[PDB]
RNA sequence: AGCUUGUAGUCCGUAAGGGAGACAACCCAGCCCGUGGUUAAGGUCCCCAAGUGUCGACUAAGUGUUAAUACUAAAGGGCGUCCCAAGCCCCAGACAGCUGGAAGGUUAGCUUAGAAGCAGCUACCCUUCAAAGAGUGCGUAACAGCUCACCAGUCGAGGUU
RNA sequence: GCAGCUUGCUACCUCGAUGUCGGUUCUUUCCAUCCUGGCCGUGCAGCAGCGGCCAAGGGUGAGGUUGUUCGCCUAUUAAA
């Protein structure tokens, strides 16, 4: 089910593309190893 | 699987050849393996009243032989105590060639088998004449 | 063989081809890249080296052709002229008894390089600056001794 | 009788240490469990416990686990106890937990050396919390 | 021009700070607070409606903390004035839930066929109040209020399935 | 390769004593016996003789606390932190936000019905007003608005490569 | 680049002797994780998969050929 807040707090962050850790939106580097290319969470 | 009431050695060991008791078309079997046991180390595998062990057919018809099917023991000549403290015993082991769920292959059974085997699968329980 | 068998500089060089024997030939085929024709490229940056060392050619071909893919995507056809410089000359020879007459035998070829000693040179126009310097940034990973980048021509230009 | 209240480990164990070889009548630590170990606090709890669990049952290394018995076992490195001299500074050293009965109301003085206000910042540890870590009931 | 390391807050009318010790002390109309904000080459002071707040060297570090404190005491001052709130909001598709206050923890009940009920703690004195599809949260506390949000947040996630079809628990829709 | 084979000097072999944790050949020193004195190498928190020494900075990792050395980890990266230089915008007002604007036309060429800025040629879609786009994305058969790029009012001191 | 768990290279110790390969019994160590515990991504609907991170507490068996290590095969098993 396909709701605003459950998909605004679940599946609206940045992946870390190489430790697959999650990071925030309005981020360029990931957080706990620092690599500068970040992809988004993937939706539907 | 559901438990059984009383307490059963395993008397039967992997190796061990019994007189199958059924209508199907088998006399002799050898026991090869015993569903649901890990063991350990230098133990041989071994199976008692109401266990599923999966078994090689020596002596039947041309068919059946040389087939691995599954089966459970009915009898065994060691002897076992009752909920409320008696001891059974048998004077010869037998067994039933049946399917992974229970259903015996032969539609007819011939002499006595422990009750327990009855409750715990209770189709051979109604294909069987006489339980003790 | 690794890479590193074949990268220090310990001995003579070894390079009269009249008394050695049968070495192999080698993979880079073309030395000049571009727009040979062109002479009117008012930037002129260049790959040098920190430190002594041998290259081989296949890494001298794997630069030249990661650099070529960079700048022809990026740049064009026409807005560059890239030019290798050092050719191999060495020879490199492996062993192959034990120490029995352990001399070797030709296996390839080697350049020999000297500290700050430029090895590509890439010539563009001022809007295709950055496009350089990220070709040559690349250029400089498959090379076997560490490499800095140094603007020649048009320093006050770029900076 | 020193008081260990905010002391650093190793400057209040060396100088107590030289101290005693000199020569002198015996020594007391009080409070002995509120001593300062400047470091961060995962590199102070790993290296303790590593030297916690490190020994052989028979003839290992039996690093204590009480608080007052860790800042003995300190200043014993600190001394040539397997002399005769270090031995007897040793017999002349009393660390307590907290504050015995005898002692009570005792003069005080302390190193003025090491103190936690000489400290840069504020990455350190106390030694009462390493005991506890260390699974001791003081 | 200059990177001077001084920082005011301009204390508002109706709290009584302090700086005894170490502890930062505030009382007014919203009961009040305390909080400890001790740091070495970091001095506080509180005076005439203001607390100024400085360090001696120019190291970033330094810059860092001053900004940091700065924005605690102008926090712990807001929230003893009036206080501070947070909104969250329920959703689900098959199971109903049943939340209830009861003493200091928020008991979820059928969370997707749930039988054990979760347990959510309360911190401090963060009285929270259930209405249908929505939790307000009151406060004095900023922290406080934070935390107990996300133990909410994070007791209800239910963690072995898709997020793209499944859904459910409590979400802030605005933080405090 | 603590491998093998050369060469100049000096050593161990055959070299005490002092210092390196111990160290054949590393540093000071080439040594008759006894007493006093001052130094070399090296050291001065405790073990251990003599500094919890002075001045100016750095490191937060127990990194390090290891002259030489057969005993000590590399390429690559770091908006980790400390410095130098060079450009660019700048209190008549730079950056991050607060804001809205992104209206003329268009629904671009598109056969599938439809890929109508986001499959597929093009070009700044306005003579014109900060803004106005052939245009990224939530949406998006196509779109559409929401609006990207891109400027404009707003704070009020440094920002940025 | 790391390890020294395969084979090479060297000749520093041992020829007035340091008793070889495989199996058996019993004890222990490493992690570079096969299962059991916890997490992250997915071209993850569910079931079951694929890839990665922390973790060495416990488990890791029975048989046919072969002297074999190794390897092939059989029926179980949470994994063998
Ligand atoms: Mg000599
Ligand atoms: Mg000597
Ligand atoms: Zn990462």
């Amino acid at each position: 089910a396909r709701f605003p807040e459950a998909e605004e707090r679940l599946l609206n962050k940045k992946i870390c593309m190489k430790c697959n850790a999650r990071n925030a939106i309005r981020a360029t580097r990931c957080r706990k190893c620092g690599y500068g290319t970040l992809r988004v969470k993937s939706k539907e | 699987m559901k438990g059984m009431r009383s307490n059963i050695p395993r008397a039967l060991n992997a190796g061990a050849q019994i007189a199958c008791v059924d209508n199907t078309g088998a006399k002799v079997v050898e026991i090869i393996s015993v569903k649901k046991y890990r063991g350990v180390k230098n133990r041989m595998p071994c199976a008692g009243i109401g266990d599923m062990c999966v078994v090689s057919v020596k002596k039947g018809t041309p068919e059946m032989r040389k087939q691995v099917l599954l089966a459970v023991v009915v009898r065994q000549k060691q002897e076992f105590r009752r909920p409320d403290g008696l001891h059974v015993s048998f004077e010869d082991n037998a067994m039933v060639i049946t399917d992974e769920e229970g259903i015996p292959k032969g539609t007819d059974i011939k002499g006595p088998v422990a009750r327990e085997v009855a409750e715990r699968f209770p189709k051979i329980g109604t294909t069987a004449s006489i339980i003790v | 063989k690794p890479g590193s068998m074949y990268r220090n500089v310990r001995q003579r060089s070894f390079t009269r081809r009249k008394y050695m024997g049968g070495v192999p030939g080698s993979q880079v085929i073309h030395y000049d890249m571009g727009d040979k024709a062109n002479t009117s490229f008012p930037v002129k940056i260049s790959l040098i080296v920190e430190e002594k060392c041998q290259i081989r050619h296949t890494a001298l071909e794997a630069a030249r052709i990661t650099a070529n893919r960079h700048l022809v995507a990026d740049t064009g056809k026409m807005g560059f002229y890239m030019k290798l410089r050092v050719y191999p000359h060495e020879v490199i020879r492996e062993n192959k008894s034990g120490m029995r007459r352990a001399f070797g035998k030709n296996v390839g070829t080697a350049a020999r390089v000297k500290p700050m000693q430029k090895i590509f040179t890439v010539a563009v126009e001022k809007q295709n600056f950055k496009a350089a310097k990220e070709a040559l940034w690349h250029a400089g990973q498959k090379l076997p001794t560490p490499c800095r980048i140094v603007v020649d021509e048009g320093a006050e230009l770029v900076q | 009788v020193i008081d260990a209240k905010g002391l650093i480990l190793g400057r209040l164990a060396s100088s107590v240490a030289k101290q005693l070889l000199s020569g002198d009548e015996k020594v007391y630590i009080i409070n002995a469990e509120q001593a300062i170990i400047s470091g961060s606090r995962a590199a102070t709890l790993r290296e303790y416990r590593e030297t916690r669990e490190r020994g052989a049952t028979e003839f290992g290394p039996y690093f204590p686990k009480r608080p007052d018995r860790i800042l003995k076992r300190t200043i014993r490195g600190m001394l040539p106890y397997k002399r005769a001299r270090g031995r007897d500074a040793m017999s002349r050293l009393k660390v307590y937990v907290g504050v015995p009965y005898e002692l009570k109301g005792a003069e005080t003085v302390t190193i003025p050396d090491a103190d936690m206000r000489l400290l840069s910042s504020s990455r350190y540890v106390e030694l009462g919390e390493v005991s506890q870590k260390m699974g001791s009931k003081f | 021009m200059v990177k001077e390391i001084a920082r005011t807050i301009e204390i508002p009318e109706g709290v009584s700070v302090s700086l005894a010790q170490d502890v930062f002390t505030a009382t007014g109309p919203k009961g009040t607070v305390e909080r400890k904000l001790w740091y070495p080459g970091i001095m506080i002071d509180v005076k005439d409606g203001e607390v100024v707040v400085d360090a001696e060297y120019a190291r970033k570090e330094q810059k860092a903390m001053v900004g940091t404190f700065a924005s605690h005491i102008r926090n712990l001052v807001k929230g003893v004035n009036e206080g501070f709130e947070c909104k969250m909001s329920i959703v689900y598709a098959h199971f109903p839930m049943q939340v209830k206050v009861d003493g200091k923890t928020l008991i979820i009940g059928n969370f997707l066929g749930e039988k054990k009920p979760r347990f959510a703690k309360i911190i401090g004195e963060t009285k929270v109040k259930v209405s249908g599809n929505d939790v307000t949260i009151t406060g004095i506390n900023k922290e406080d209020v934070g935390q107990t949000a996300a133990n909410i947040e994070q007791k209800t996630k239910i963690k072995r399935f898709d997020p793209r079809i499944f859904q459910d628990g409590i979400y802030i829709v605005q933080k405090a």
